[PDB]
């Protein structure tokens, strides 16, 4: 999941 | 924290986080590459852009990505309205980037209905700060039904949105029915977002794994 | 059509609705394609009392009839959704198409993909009866959606014509809510709440198209509904 | 077209 890893950074 | 705003600080937090314009680096494989790299570089503004609007940031990280799946085309849409504004029978994807409805062929019916936008949005000569407020609008709302704090926010955006037709000296009549006017245009940009989302998945299943994977919901 | 008063605008909507129509259904027995049929034919039906109470609404007589087809089948599902989420308010977890077919989100699962549209349909539902919708409001949000979902693709000022009517049934709307206690910043955020409601509508319906769409050449409908979706 | 027949009634 490329989307969790944007909204976390 | 997003309930505590004075509709001025909503304002003003709404256009300080507002993206970037990106630029771009024609037949139908070309100009498609363009878009779609153009577009996946626009997504990662968005993502920070999401988290800057009040009251995202304190939605479940699910939820976050929910919202965000379900309305990402729709922000890009009402984005490069607002942006071909000025450009009457054009659509200004990047400033290097300016397309007209020939071109649209190598498509050419959602191309129409984005051209139809732009030239609404001129003729009731939409502000910027307006712009802003539909577009947090169409983050919260068009995935809230697949939640008590999301209209709790929208309600806010309302009272923003009327707080700046007040500020113009627009008179009660004309407030709510500009605000009908304005959010009945988000029934638009809904319809142009599922036609495009039918076309990109027949069109493409290069693109990328970021990209891919707002299609694959 | 423009210099009605609002409570004449009501109850020229009211007077306006088309009937609640009954299926062929029989709980003698149970099919997917057996409960396709009966609710295409029921839209079918349907379809021909929208076509004559889209002919009361106020201003859609003094179009074209070239544009009172393009808003038609551009908006027919639309319409026959948010009836059915209407019938359906106090009805809480099912569907009403009928007062004969009355069906859960247990049965929706027979179908396939059509869950999504069904829980959403439930969703709409719920949203409505925990607002506590109107009769006033509904028959003014049905007829914006008539005006309003296929005006953008169209000569030039029918069009403005449309957006006065549009303008007038907007008042209405802020009309009945001061009437029944709500400050002005109440009649904003429901007037705000109600017209988000249609972008949804929207939703559902071009998820129902794209639906409508795949049944029709696998061949698992009537003739006016296969011109509907052919267009 | 049947959409165009029942208009005209
Ligand atoms: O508009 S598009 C687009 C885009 C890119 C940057 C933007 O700022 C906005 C958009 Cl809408 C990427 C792919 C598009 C597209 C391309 C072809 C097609 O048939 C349909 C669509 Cl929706
Ligand atoms: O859900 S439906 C559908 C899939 C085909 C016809 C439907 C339908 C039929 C009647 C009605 O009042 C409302 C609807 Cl949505």
């Amino acid at each position: 999941k490329i989307l969790h890893r944007l909204l976390q950074d | 924290l997003a309930l505590s705003l004075t509709a001025d600080q909503m304002v003003s937090a709404l256009l300080d986080a507002e993206p970037p314009i990106l630029y771009s680096e024609f037949s139908e494989a070309s100009m498609m590459g363009l878009l779609t790299n153009l577009a996946d570089r626009e997504l990662v503004h968005m993502i920070n852009w999401a988290k800057r609007v009040p009251g995202f940031v304190d939605l479940t990280l699910h939820d976050q990505v929910h919202l965000l799946e379900c309305a990402w085309l729709e922000i890009l849409m009402i984005g490069l309205v607002w942006r071909s504004m000025e450009h009457p029978g054009k659509l200004l994807f990047a400033p290097n980037l300016l397309l007209d409805r020939n071109q649209g062929k190598c498509m050419v019916e959602i191309f129409d209905m984005l051209l139809a936008t732009s030239s609404r949005f001129r003729m009731m000569n939409l502000q910027g700060e307006e712009f802003v407020c539909l577009k947090s609008i169409i983050l919260l709302n068009s995935g809230v039904y697949t939640k008590d704090h999301i209209h709790r926010v929208l309600d806010k955006i309302t009272d923003t949105l009327i707080h700046l037709m007040a500020k113009a000296g627009l008179t009660l009549q004309q407030q709510h029915q500009r605000l009908a006017q304005l959010l009945l245009i988000l029934s638009h940009i809904r319809h142009m977002s599922n036609k495009g989302m039918e076309h990109l998945y027949s069109m493409k299943c290069p693109l990328s794994d970021l990209l891919l994977e707002m299609l694959d919901a």
